[PDB]
């Protein structure tokens, strides 16, 4: 899961 | 003359990190997706609440508008797209066929198709009329973070982390095009320009690029921004002077001269990343929204 609830509110890993 | 954009508005109500704001075509209303689970609509004007729209399992990362500004189209972490009819509230149709998050999606102008980008890496095409998918575009090699038409349907530009904008033919589904960078920073964002002839393209890398879509280069950079970490959105305001605007990850808007790239304004007042930005189909307002930190709307008005 996205910990805060959305893909595009969730930073881009590395 | 250099904006004046002042802020108007704020408009609470999401619960979690909202992830998108648009304007219907009408001029009438602003749409937010959160991942709240929720869309909500209010007044254009005057940020007046609306309704609440729910049906989604998980968060939503897009919201677009039809042409009509009759029908909404969402992307969701459920891997699915729904439908909605703006008046009734009600889902029309689930959209499935993604393997992962549903980031990114819009209508064609006809508005009888969506394009959709996915974490699957994939771009998807369906139609409205019968909520079933009819291309399946292998489209990228990492998540595709944003999907846009240009102006008569006939194209869909498409971009990635892989680091490539791709412009797709709609009718068939095959690549015509694709955008090169030798530093082949990740990919954040694409939008055809009002004209048609241009594609704006955020990396993340902190940099905006306007692309020469016939020639298949660059023309324009703005930088001065912070945009390293999140898909966020970028505009072109036609409405009064010629500007670029987005959100930055420094909780600012930024609005640059198009022609000349020199910052005009930076918009204060936000507490998280401004992760979407929008900008008014006749008026000089923009709306911009914020992460969790934050999680609020806010209609910016200019007197150019």
């Amino acid at each position: 899961v996205n910990p805060t609830g959305c893909a595009r509110s969730e930073p881009k890993m590395s | 003359v250099k904006p004046n954009y002042a802020l108007k508005f704020t408009l609470a109500g999401h619960t979690k990190a909202v992830s998108s704001v648009k304007f219907s075509p009408n001029g009438e209303w602003l749409a937010s997706s959160s991942a709240d689970k929720l869309i909500k609509i209010w007044g254009a004007y005057d940020g007046k609440f609306e309704k609440t729209i729910s049906g989604h399992k998980l968060g939503i990362s897009d919201v677009a508008w039809s042409s009509d500004s009759n029908l909404l189209v969402s992307a969701s972490d459920d891997k699915t797209l729904k439908i909605w009819d703006v008046s009734s509230g009600k889902c029309l149709k689930t959209l499935k066929g993604h393997s992962n998050y549903v980031f990114c999606c819009n209508f064609n102008p006809q508005s009888n198709l969506i394009v959709s980008g996915s974490f699957d890496e994939s771009v998807r095409i369906w139609d409205v009329k019968t909520g079933k998918c009819l291309k399946t575009l292998p489209a990228h090699s990492d998540p595709v973070s944003a999907v846009h038409f240009n102006r008569d349907g006939s194209l869909i530009v498409s971009s990635s982390y892989d680091g490539l904008c791709r412009i797709w033919d709609t009718a068939s589904g095959q690549c015509l095009k694709t955008l090169i960078d030798d530093d082949n920073p990740p990919v954040s964002f694409v939008k055809f320009s009002p004209n048609g002839k241009y594609i704006l393209a955020a990396t993340l890398d902190n940099t905006l690029k306007l692309w020469d879509y016939s020639k298949g280069k660059c023309l324009k950079t703005y930088t001065g921004h912070k945009n390293e970490k999140y898909c966020i959105f970028a505009n072109f305001s036609v409405t009064g002077g010629k500007w670029i605007v987005s959100g930055s990850e420094d909780n600012l808007v930024y609005i640059w001269n198009l022609q000349t790239k020199e910052i005009v304004q930076k918009l204060q007042g936000h507490t998280d990343v401004v992760i979407s930005t929008a900008c008014h189909p006749t008026e000089n307002i923009i709306a911009s929204a914020a992460l969790e930190n934050d999680k609020t709307i806010k209609l910016w008005k200019s007197d150019c």
